[PDB]
């Protein structure tokens, strides 16, 4: 025996509209998180920026005092 | 005897760290310049949805 | 309470609570026990992987679908990706939750009864109800008719539907679908060298037919064109290095189905069987079906398929009437959508196999009214 | 005695070498990641054109 | 004139005219440099001994295959192989001769079109023919239907054929073959103390299984037998002396070809690649493969294969079938028998790729037409 | 090999007792060179790298570019006539026999142990030639811990002290009842 749906009374074309209306909210939501995800990233290379420059000082630092090393070693 | 062990020991140990320096700097200048890449190219896709922002 | 709309499928089961706009958890259904012998002691090491943990421990694992084409091979391992997906990637218990699963048409009855002796013993839910896997794709369409082509992953078929009354005259299915892609796009691979044998290497042809492959508008054409010049060859990444270059492999993976003579398919293509689909219902209907063509499934996302396809029917059909194909963007999750649809409406609350029903008729119930 | 000047120095290059082991191994870790990153972006990039490819 | 009947392999390069029961010159296909300095002067030393000579002098020589599973890795050592068979073994100069060459199934584009651009620029023959190596085993068989299985030394393969048909579609290629059992021989017999590790070592290590390996009828009651009693250990004399006793070694190693799990291999054995290529034809043409399965190619002489595979297959096919396995003695060179047959007909007169069609079209000729 | 090119020099060992001599130098002296070619037209040139030592009883002996050409043997087994690849592409050749998808885990983690593996200078030699076979984009890290010779057992310890292993014994009864040949059986 087939199944025999109920009587029902609606509806149709409505629920996809609905669905398919928080395109614009979808989208707000994506271009927000893109915006604040590369502001709060973008930080990191000021962050590197600081680890050039304890590098670079380091990089001097190890120089002179491999130059002390040196003066003071050879006798 | 030991004292030769000591001489070297320590002769040798000078070797790795000074190698590895220059090493470390080459990555910290290669990473940065990676991340000056990755930002050059993130702001400006950026800024043409921000003029595509709503149209 | 919620309903679970769970949705089998053939090589990715989508699951979800009803009401919802996307499925919760989407994982490829395949069950793999380790090969190798193994010799670290205390590793916890488990005897079978299921879902997508054996996605990532794929290289020491023999995977198996349990799904061959649409029908289901291997009741156990069904069983065990069932209660996997109700466990571990929902963590709600069925014994109080209605499950909606969906069906291909035209299946042995035997796997449909099964299914329901498996649900209504194992995991004892309150009520489940098997639908017809297109009509949940018009569902989410927001249509009430139009001629469904729904190719999957295991197997195409093609539900026309009007006015909400389907012809079950006129269903046409045809098995050729995603895997038989992958397995002649790994066949036609061989042409330049590379080599993919064993079933772990399935799924990386799996993921190059995904990531370039395309249908072309016009096969003789782009198959000069490739031959002369070369910028349509395109390179991927193993997932160990050495980059590969796929040639007029591109369209050539996804040719098969408007032309199923490539894989040795007697058969006539996708763009084929839906003119004769239309054709074998009445003759004041077809208009309508003509004008409200569906895409549906997962293969049908391949780029330019919804111009192939329009072109070979609108090549088929009258001069005068119009041709519309609707390839909506959520396709991959069309029929899961649907079937969220359905189960939300209060029209349909009635119709769901109460397990009292069951006790009174045995698995022989799913056939009768409660279709 | 000698030995202690430079054994001193012997257990000294110990932490050095513990430094910058761990540190290289973070900085090779962490350049993979940003290379992965802008390899994903570009394939983004790309492919979401052709992906369009007009419509 | 007469056609040269060339046919390349993986191991032993066979060939002759045409029109003959054997080929003229059957000798190793490997090339081997010097390793060590060399003090005599004047001794007249070359500096790369080919073929034959080669396994004569190996033992200050560093032999090495010039063609790897049917594809062809090194193309300069190929052509020196083919300069030598052609002027020391046969001594016809092919400028006055049609070859006719052969070649696995589905193997790489760029081997075939290199193979004809080299036979047309450098040894400059008038006309030469590609054709796959299992027509050739069927036509030697007298046959015209029956699904032939060539397992050879570098690849087997098994393509079904019917009525002259060949089906495309039911081609099942593996690449197991005589050259890993060498290799699976060589690491097992580690397990009593004798190591073979030079390149010149695995020659020994090919003869003793040439010589002592035999198929077990059943593999369960031979590896019970053989941890028992002692009635298995044959022995064998090294080149110089020390002789050596297998023991359980002697069919293990062949067995590697029923159970490819051995050697970490996924798929499954001869015995069930064989069923799955027939499952793959259509139901009607079943009967008549199951009744006219051909064996051929070097691996297949093992003593005592033809009533395994037979048990196997007899096993997984239908009750009612008639599971017939055809084993001509002359099975090595059943492919060279056929390649005779078939370029000695009248028939096949003008298939020859022609010199001026090459001109005309370049290397990619092979593909077109003349197949 | 090292005991054969000293000969080349004037020392010569020959004794039984004179290999422990020699295996001494080997250990006290030699490393694997970076580069083979730049370390042997160097040696060739300046005198840096003459290291002496002092046998058991006087007469100190010069060790010259035999310093860096013994442990060379490993990755060029030509030297001692051996056939095969060096320790260098013996690793790439078993990786690549593994499956396509745990090629990178295997690249990434890449052990050493032993204990010739103590050569200075080796754990960069052959990350340089794997990188070099290794195709470009995967990483090739070596694990060299500084607990190099004692690795072996002090797994062997680790692994003894669990609890989930301590069923795994052979139990003299179990060999009672099967004899010797127990070993090759589940309890492995
Ligand atoms: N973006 C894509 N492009 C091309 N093919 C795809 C894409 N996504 C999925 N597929 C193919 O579709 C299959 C998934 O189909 P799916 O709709 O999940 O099947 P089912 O009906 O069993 O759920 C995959 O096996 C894959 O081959
Ligand atoms: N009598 C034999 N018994 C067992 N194995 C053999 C025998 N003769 C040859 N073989 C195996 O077959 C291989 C030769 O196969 P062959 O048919 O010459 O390959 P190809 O197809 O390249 O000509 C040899 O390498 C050897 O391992
Ligand atoms: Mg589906
Ligand atoms: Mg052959």
């Amino acid at each position: 025996v087939p199944p025999k749906i109920p009587d029902g009374e609606r509806v149709d074309f409505d629920d996809i509209h609905r669905k398919r209306m928080k395109d614009l909210n979808e989208l707000q939501t994506l271009i927000e998180a893109h915006f604040e995800n590369r502001k709060k990233e973008e930080e990191l290379v000021s962050l590197k920026d600081r680890i050039e420059k304890r590098r670079a000082e380091r990089a001097e630092q190890q120089r002179i005092r491999t130059e002390r090393e040196k003066e003071r070693q050879t006798r | 005897d030991k004292l030769k062990e000591a001489e070297t020991r320590a002769e040798f140990a000078e070797r790795s760290v000074t190698k590895l320096e220059k090493s470390i700097d080459d990555l910290e200048d290669e990473l940065y310049a990676q991340k000056l890449k990755y930002k050059a190219i993130s702001e400006e896709l950026d800024h043409a949805l921000n003029d595509m922002t709503s149209i | 309470t919620t309903a679970l709309v769970c949705d089998n499928g053939s090589g990715l089961v989508k699951a979800g609570f009803a009401g919802d706009d996307a499925p919760r958890a989407v994982f490829p259904s395949i069950v793999g026990r380790p090969r190798h012998q193994g010799v670290m002691v205390g590793m916890g090491q488990k005897d079978s992987y299921v879902g997508d943990e054996a996605q990532s421990k794929r290289g020491i694992l023999t995977l198996k679908y349990p799904i061959e084409h649409g029908i289901i091979t291997n009741w156990d391992d069904m069983e065990k990706i069932w209660h996997h997906t109700f466990y571990n990637e929902l963590r709600v218990a069925p014994e109080e939750h209605p499950t909606l699963l969906t069906e291909a048409p035209l299946n042995p009855k035997a796997n449909r009864e099964k299914m329901t002796q498996i649900m209504f013993e194992t995991f004892n839910v309150p009520a489940m109800y098997v639908a017809i896997q297109a009509v949940l794709s018009l569902y989410a369409s927001g249509r009430t008719t139009g001629i469904v082509l729904d190719s999957g992953d295991g197997v195409t078929h093609n539900v026309p539907i009007y006015e909400g009354y389907a012809l079950p005259h006129a269903i046409m299915r045809l098995d050729l679908a995603g895997r038989d892609l992958t397995d002649y796009l790994m066949k036609i691979l061989t042409e330049r060298g590379y080599s993919f044998v064993t079933t772990a290497e399935r799924e990386i042809v799996r993921d190059i037919k995904e990531k370039l492959c395309y249908v072309a508008l016009d096969f003789e054409n782009e198959m000069a064109t490739a031959a002369s010049s070369s910028s349509l060859e395109k390179s991927y990444e193993l997932p160990d290095g050495q980059v590969i270059t796929i040639g007029n492999e591109r369209f050539r993976c996804p040719e098969t189905l408007f032309q199923p003579s490539f894989i040795g398919m007697e058969s006539a293509g996708i763009h084929e069987t839906t003119y004769n689909s239309i054709m074998k219902c009445d003759i004041d209907i077809r208009k309508d079906l003509y004008a409200n063509n569906v895409l549906s499934g997962g293969t049908t996302m391949y780029p330019g398929i919804a111009d192939r396809m329009q072109k070979e029917i609108t090549a088929l059909a009258p001069s005068t009437m119009k041709i519309k194909i609707i390839a909506p963007p959520e396709r991959k999750y069309s029929v899961w959508i649907g079937g969220s649809i359905l189960a939300s409406l209060s029209t349909f609350q009635q119709m769901w196999i109460s397990k009292q029903e069951y006790d009174e008729a045995g698995p022989s119930i799913v056939h009768r009214k409660c279709f």
